[PDB]
């Protein structure tokens, strides 16, 4: 689903890259993660003022799932 | 050479320590030749050709 | 009466600890006794020189079969360590006339 | 640099006996022996060895522990219910 | 020499005398260094096989 | 306190202790460097005959060095003069110093690529996570103009654009050309601009193993049979009566 | 005509300690260390000597002049390598190397001790100087921090700071200086090593057991040159493995940025075998403090033959001090830990404690152990 060639606006590959990510947001580790950052936006976003906000959150989301995806990356590459 | 004076005792010292001159020289020839490859010496053995 | 200046020492009585460091200590092992090796300074190398030749001949040997030991990084079996009640100070008496001796000659040298 | 063999001491009544290295195995009973020795000299040491350097590892594992803990944050809002 | 033993043979011919000792490592050296870059680069490059600038070079260089 | 994201360890055809590099890659990774790097980033260590050898044939890479103009040597009437590059020149640079470099950026200076590899914490690791690595500036941030949100940077806050992305350029085999594809084999050949001595090193290293793996065992006997004689030795006392 | 007199009237009457030196037979592989020394010696030279037909100690042309080693000349990359490396296994080398003395009371020979620790301070010295010539933004930088703590000096620091400098901070006129100093303090080291000897073969070596081992010595050519030659190659075989599978393990990576005086580093550091005096001292918030107990942990080696209480020379026989000499071992190790990371509350209060620690056993605890092991043995 991309713009290369044949019907269906074309079919360029979709990059692995995107394909393996959302392989690994249903892991256990993964959605616990996203799960603590979901409940920190609600707190910042609703926030009237305050300097807090959800990178770290997001860092344990992205250690836990990039972690996932190097392991299984590079075997769709080439 | 390795003797000191010209008689029969130091001829046959000499003759008596030729084969060990004799292949003495060869770890100076070969192993010279072996330190740089010496190609027209090289170009004769056959499993190093 | 020994251990430790405590009337008990951390591990039970006062007089095993003496032997429990021996054991530990480890040159019985070597077939050594205590004053086989003791530091060689200028005051026991002395009180060496004094010793009997049947004492002196014995230590030697001692030290000699200890290196042996030391170089095959090896012990003598579990027979021929060195009892503790059975180290005698060979050198003690030894030492201590040269001690009596350097104290009077170091002390008469300031007056 | 001084001193030479003659002169090193004083030995009297040792006799020693030695082999040609060439009558002799170079590895005579190496796992028969050499096995059972290194686990005997590896307990006669183990006891004034390992402890010194067990510690050093609980002292890592709480070092790094606290610094990345302490790295992160804890909550603190002032007024707001989510 | 008179042994049915291979070492034998190969000290007594070689070994006993220090000049011809040295011929051998001398000539020993020859023959290992040339068949342990042979043997210590093959087995190298079949752990990188399609990998190296060997190994790719045949699609270039044209009519070569 | 600005924590730092850990970059994950991706596998590599060159991770092993005698893994070698993949010069197929090298090849697409420069391809990378000559349409997206070479536009604002210098690499002023490699030059255009290191590739020989490598990623392209002698016949290749002069064709790469004279495709770009050159200007060295001084006219003898005492000026300079442009020329098409040799195989000696040195990549060219996109700016003539940093201040030039700083003013076309948003103040950041792009650093030198030539050991960017082993210039970093992490190695390839970290760029490759660095170039797939943007993603969207969380809920409470403040990002200035000019100013890009990646994690794997050091401070969130990265003054580089996203310079891949799928197609951003066209391989000449002809794989596909996507973000992470073509990250891949710019840090490949990232790794080869730093460690050009990388297959030499495990080739060396092979038989160095193949060597002490002989030769340890062969001297320890030459020890050992000189130290028999000791080890072998009984010692008696026998004292007069 | 005697074989035994052989050309005496020559050099090789001292070649004798080479050969028909007497040496005790119980030597372990402690020792090894010693020849180690000298072939770490000869190796960094060798390999220094093809370096310096490469580098150009100018600002300008520093940094490139290294890469232009490794890119450029035929196998120009290895020798590079290998003297980052031996450095490496010269402190691996030299660190072991006073262990075994502190362990079996090698340093009641005090002439050769005392020489040891010039020998020390010479190494340090040349290794720090060396470390500059890069020039790589820890090079520049890790001089910048260990050379300005000499401003702390009351009354001359700054005099000899900028003389050190020949400036007002670090530049090319303190890297022309550096790679010229460095170029000459390993070849003084020859000459003290020969008379580091000079004070040891008149008094013998040592033994692990630490008797007289007058009784029971061997000569030493055909039994310690063979157990030397397979010592180097464990050397050779260590130095190799670095340099050939990981040459950079050691390194800081922020070495390959060229200077910039103008930028700092995310994190200052100076190399592996200084991060243990690194830490003694940060602990100190002082800066006189800090410096003179930098000063003195290295130079606390020269006190300790006067710390001396045990009746026995080795540590073989004496429980209770090994106890303690691996928890200084230890602790240099965590000094070691602590030095390369960043000063913050974890590593204020394990920092201070591991620093007033390695103070407290050697000072307090280890003299106290072995005057107690003393009453426990009846003398
Ligand atoms: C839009 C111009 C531009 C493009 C094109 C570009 N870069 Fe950058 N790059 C920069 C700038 C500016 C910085 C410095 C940002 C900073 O330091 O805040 C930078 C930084 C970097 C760094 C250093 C990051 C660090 O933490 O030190 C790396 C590595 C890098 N770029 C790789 C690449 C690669 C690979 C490409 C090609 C895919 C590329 N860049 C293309 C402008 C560019
Ligand atoms: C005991 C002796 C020596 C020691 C401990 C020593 C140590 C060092 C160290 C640690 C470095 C840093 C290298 C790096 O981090 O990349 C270095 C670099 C250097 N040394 Fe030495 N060195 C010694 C002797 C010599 C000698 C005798 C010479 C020249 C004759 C020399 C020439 C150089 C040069 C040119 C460099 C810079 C090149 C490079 O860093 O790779 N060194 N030295
Ligand atoms: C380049 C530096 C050095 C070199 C080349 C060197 C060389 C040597 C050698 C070859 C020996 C004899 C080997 C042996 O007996 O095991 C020795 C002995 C000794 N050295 Fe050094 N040394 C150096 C640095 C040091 C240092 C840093 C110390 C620190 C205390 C030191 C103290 C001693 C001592 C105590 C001995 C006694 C050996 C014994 O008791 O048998 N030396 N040195």
């Amino acid at each position: 689903g991309d713009p290369k060639e044949e019907e269906e606006e074309e079919e360029e590959l979709v990059d692995p890259l995107t394909t393996v990510r959302e392989q690994c947001e249903q892991l256990e580790k993964c959605v616990k993660a996203r799960e603590r950052l979901e409940l920190c936006d609600e707190r910042v976003s609703s926030r009237s003022q305050t300097e807090e906000d959800c990178t770290e959150e997001l860092l344990d989301f992205l250690h836990a799932r990039d972690h996932c995806v190097a392991h299984k990356l590079f075997n769709s590459l080439k | 050479m390795l003797t000191r004076f010209l008689g029969p005792r130091y001829r046959q010292l000499a003759r008596n320590w030729v084969p060990t001159a004799s292949l003495w020289g060869a770890v100076g020839a070969v192993g010279l030749v072996w330190a740089t490859d010496w190609r027209l010496i090289l170009d004769w053995v056959p499993y190093i050709n | 009466m020994a251990g430790r200046p405590a009337v008990s020492a951390s591990s039970r009585w006062l007089e095993g600890i003496r032997k429990w460091y021996y054991n530990a200590a480890g040159f019985n092992k070597l077939g050594l006794m205590r004053d086989d090796t003791i530091h060689e300074n200028d005051d026991v190398k002395e009180a060496i020189r004094r010793l009997p030749e049947n004492l002196y001949d014995d230590r030697v040997f001692r030290i000699k079969r200890a290196l042996d030991l030391s170089m095959r990084q090896q012990i003598l079996p579990k027979e021929q360590w060195t009892k503790y009640e059975e180290d005698k100070s060979y050198l003690e008496p030894y030492l201590k006339e040269v001690i009596r001796e350097r104290k009077e000659r170091e002390e008469w040298a300031k007056k | 640099m001084g001193r030479q063999f003659g002169h090193l001491t004083r030995v009297r009544h040792v006799i020693t006996y030695s082999l040609s290295p060439f009558e002799q195995r170079a590895f005579p009973h190496y796992f028969s022996k050499g096995i059972p020795n290194v686990l005997r000299r590896t307990r006669a040491c183990i006891l004034r060895v390992a402890p010194p350097f067990v510690a050093f590892y609980l002292v890592y594992t709480w070092g790094t522990q606290e610094f990345e803990k302490s790295k992160r944050k804890n909550p603190a809002a002032y007024e707001n219910d989510r | 020499m008179v042994a049915p033993t291979l070492t034998a043979r190969l000290y007594s011919l070689l070994f006993r005398r220090t000049s011809t000792f040295a011929l051998t490592i001398v000539v020993g050296a020859l023959f290992f260094e040339r068949a342990f870059d042979q043997g210590a680069d093959a087995i190298y490059e079949h752990i990188n096989e399609g990998k190296l600038w060997k190994h790719i070079k045949h699609k270039y260089e044209n009519k070569e | 306190s600005d924590l730092e994201l850990h970059p994950p360890s991706y596998p590599w055809s060159h991770r092993g202790l005698l893994s070698s590099l993949d010069h197929t890659s090298i090849r697409r990774g420069f391809q990378v460097y000559k349409q997206v790097c070479s536009s604002c980033h210098s690499m002023d260590y490699v030059a255009y005959r290191h590739l020989v050898g490598v990623c392209y044939t002698e016949d290749e890479a002069k064709a790469l060095a004279e495709e770009v103009e050159v200007q060295d040597g001084p006219n003898e009437d005492g000026e300079m003069f442009m020329r098409p590059g040799k195989l000696s020149d040195y990549f060219p640079k996109p700016y003539p110093n940093p201040e030039a470099a700083r003013a076309a950026n948003n103040g950041a200076l792009p650093p030198d690529l030539s050991y960017i590899v082993r210039a970093r914490h992490g190695g390839e690791d970290y760029v490759f996570s660095l170039l797939t690595g943007y993603c969207e500036p969380p809920t409470g941030v403040s990002l200035r103009e000019g100013l890009y949100f990646n994690p794997y940077f050091p401070g969130q806050a990265i003054g580089m654009a996203p310079p891949i992305y799928n197609e951003v350029l066209e391989f000449d085999d002809g794989t596909p050309a996507t973000m992470s594809q073509v990250a891949k084999d710019v840090c490949t050949f990232l790794r080869w601009a730093a460690e050009p001595e990388h297959d030499h090193r495990k080739r060396m290293g092979l038989k160095m193993l193949l060597m002490m793996g002989l030769l340890l065992p062969l001297v320890y006997a030459m020890k050992r049979h000189k130290w028999s004689v000791l080890k072998s030795r009984k010692l008696a006392y026998r004292p007069p009566k | 005509m005697t074989n035994i007199r052989k050309s005496h009237p020559l050099m090789k009457i001292v070649n004798n300690a080479f050969i028909d030196l007497p040496a005790p037979s119980n030597i372990s592989s402690w020792w090894n260390f010693g020849s180690l020394l000298g072939i770490c010696l000869i190796l960094q030279i060798l390999t220094g000597l093809f370096l310096a037909m490469h580098y150009t100690s100018d600002t300008t042309t520093a940094f490139s002049s290294v890469t232009h080693i490794c890119r450029d000349v035929n196998y120009g990359w290895i020798i590079r390598y290998m003297h980052a490396n031996g450095a490496s296994m010269f402190f691996i080398c030299l660190y072991m190397h006073v262990g075994r003395g502190l362990y079996y009371g090698s340093y009641t020979f005090l002439e050769t001790w005392n020489i040891g620790v010039i020998l020390l301070l010479t190494v340090m010295a040349t290794a720090f100087m060396g470390y500059v010539l890069p020039w790589g933004q820890m090079s520049f930088w890790g001089a910048t921090v260990i050379t300005n703590l000499l401003s702390a000096i009351p009354y001359i620091g700054t005099n000899l700071v900028e003389w050190i400098w020949g400036g007002f901070s670090v530049d090319k006129a303190t890297l022309t200086r550096f790679f010229a100093f460095h170029f000459i303090l390993p070849f003084i080291i020859m000459a003290i090593a020969m008379v580091h000897l000079l004070f040891l073969h008149e008094t013998g070596s040592n033994n692990p057991t630490g008797i007289s081992s007058d009784v029971d010595k061997i000569p030493f050519h055909p039994y310690y040159t063979i157990k030397d030659i397979l010592g180097a190659l464990l050397l050779i075989l260590a130095l190799m493995l670095l340099v050939l599978f990981a040459p950079d393990l050691l390194g800081d990576p922020d070495n390959y940025t060229p200077a910039n005086p103008l930028n700092t580093p995310p994190h200052i550091k100076p190399e592996w075998y200084f991060l243990f005096a690194y830490a003694i001292l940060r602990s100190i918030p002082n800066k006189l403090g800090g410096v003179l107990a930098l000063a003195f942990s290295i130079l606390i080696l020269a006190l300790i033959p006067l710390l001396h209480t045990s009746k026995q020379r080795s540590m073989m026989f004496r429980p209770l001090s090994q106890c303690l000499f691996w928890a200084l071992v230890a602790d240099l190790l965590t000094l070691t830990w602590i030095g390369g990371q960043p000063v913050e509350h974890p590593y204020i209060t394990i920092g201070q404690l591991a620093s007033v620690l390695y103070f407290l056993l050697i000072l307090v605890l280890m003299p106290t152990a072995g005057t107690i092991e003393n009453k426990l043995l009846k003398w």
